């Protein structure tokens, strides 16, 4: 595979920016952690496992990959192959693991709002959520990679190359595509529905002078908290649609019907994600830009 | 996409001799994967469009695919006598010339 000279030499100019934007927003995410402590909510903690995972397709996941499109060859053994496969796809795994995690937390604050309020500076109880997803994440494709070649008596994928051993089994794909796919996509679509009928029901709902007046203020809040989930979610969706349902339908067809560079476009799509969502997080979050204003343009007092 | 093509016929014919019985079934898929070699042999990869056919990255794209041919040619040499078992197990050697030699040009 590989490209000549000339291409190389326009897409490592691209693939290095994507690079610097990936690794400089997410530690930028990093550092406003660090300048405001206001940011100790659940809802932030779940918004910084997100910018981790993005610093990591930045700083390891794009960078080894690089050499291997531009020349065609893996040059840095099968073991490393085997570590930057694990990472590649568990923060793919991790991302949509998270995204539902962060809907979830979004709901019950709407929906479950008093309770909510109580729970809210508990970071204990939050790290101890996103933990849980890592190793949730972790379980889905890890042991499957570090695996499959003794489990098959031996590797199917030629020591040019870096794959998943069960990258052309369509059973095991199948299965592991559906679920990656649908899990998330079902879980998230049912907490933001269930956001706007929420939401919906209370707006049409009769109250007196001082509770109506309390109940439109704490709705102008939920129809904020509403849009700032929608945009990430669908940011995500479309970012992460495309490499999710075109795995689902390479099994489906057995490799038949899907050329090799439509997924390998996809890849960079749902890599380009992590560059988009430090942007995301002042755009829609005030904690956030009050965070990025205590950094790098306190003088706002 | 002719090379990604004949790369594709290749592969075909490397798995009905795995898979055949008889030596027409050998003959025909190792009669197949040697006009393919060549065809694919004059090929320039994509890797490559900017380079010399006295490039030493040719020369050696091409060498990949005699070392092939000559493989080919030793498993018709042995299926042309009906030994089915000798021209299947030389079959086998193509795996290690392709992955070698030739995948890297891809
Ligand atoms: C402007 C910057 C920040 C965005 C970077 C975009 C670059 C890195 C992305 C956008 C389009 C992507 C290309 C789209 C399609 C393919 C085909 C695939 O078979 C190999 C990778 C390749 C060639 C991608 C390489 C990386 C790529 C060029
Ligand atoms: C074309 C050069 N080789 C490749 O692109 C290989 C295809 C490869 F096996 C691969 C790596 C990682 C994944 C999982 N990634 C998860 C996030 C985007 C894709 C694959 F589905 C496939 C790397």
């Amino acid at each position: 595979r590989g490209f000549s000279a000339a291409w190389t030499a326009v897409l490592a100019a691209l693939m290095a920016l994507l690079i610097v934007a990936t690794v400089l927003g997410n530690a930028l995410v990093m550092l406003a952690f660090v300048a405001d402590s206001s940011l100790r909510t659940q809802n932030n903690f779940f918004l910084l496992n997100l910018a981790i995972s993005d610093f990591l397709v930045g700083a390891f996941c794009i960078p080894l990959y690089v050499p291997y499109v531009l020349t065609g060859r893996w040059t840095f053994g099968r073991g490393l192959c085997k570590l930057w496969l694990v990472v590649d796809y568990l923060l793919c795994t991790s991302k949509a693991f998270n995204i539902v995690l962060i809907s979830y937390d979004r709901f019950l604050s709407v929906t479950r709002a008093v309770s909510y309020r109580a729970q809210q500076g508990d970071t204990r109880r939050a790290v101890r959520k996103m933990l849980l997803v890592w190793v949730l994440a972790f379980l889905l494709y890890g042991p499957a990679i570090l695996s499959w070649e003794y489990l098959s008596g031996g590797s199917s994928i030629p020591e040019g190359h870096c794959y998943a051993e069960f990258f052309y089994n369509w059973y095991f794909l199948i299965t592991a595509s559906t679920l990656e796919f649908f899990t998330p996509f079902l879980s998230v679509t049912f907490f933001n529905l269930s956001i706007y009928l929420n939401i919906q029901r209370r707006t049409r709902l009769r109250l007196d002078g001082a509770r109506e007046a309390a109940g439109r203020f704490r709705l102008s809040r939920d129809r904020k908290v509403a849009k700032s989930l929608a945009v990430i979610v669908s940011i995500f969706g479309l970012c992460w649609a495309p490499y999710t349902l075109l795995m689902i339908i390479r099994a489906a067809c057995h490799g038949h019907c899907v050329p090799d560079y439509w997924y390998e476009t996809s890849f960079w799509l749902l890599w380009a994600n992590s560059a988009v969502n430090p942007v995301l997080y002042p755009l829609c979050h005030h904690s956030f830009r009050r965070a990025f204003t205590k950094l790098l343009c306190p003088q706002k007092l | 996409a002719d090379l990604e093509d004949n790369w594709e016929t290749l592969n075909d014919n490397l798995k009905v001799i795995e898979k055949a019985d008889n030596a027409a079934q050998v003959k025909d898929a190792l009669t197949k994967m040697r006009a393919a070699a060549l065809d694919a042999q004059k090929a320039t990869p994509p890797k490559l469009e900017d380079k010399s056919p006295d490039s030493p990255e040719m020369k050696d794209f091409r060498h990949g695919f005699d070392i092939l041919v000559g493989q080919i040619d030793d498993a018709l040499k042995l299926a042309n006598e009906g030994k089915v078992k000798e021209a299947q197990a030389a079959a086998e050697q193509l795996k290690t010339t392709r992955n070698a030699y030739i995948q890297k040009y891809l």
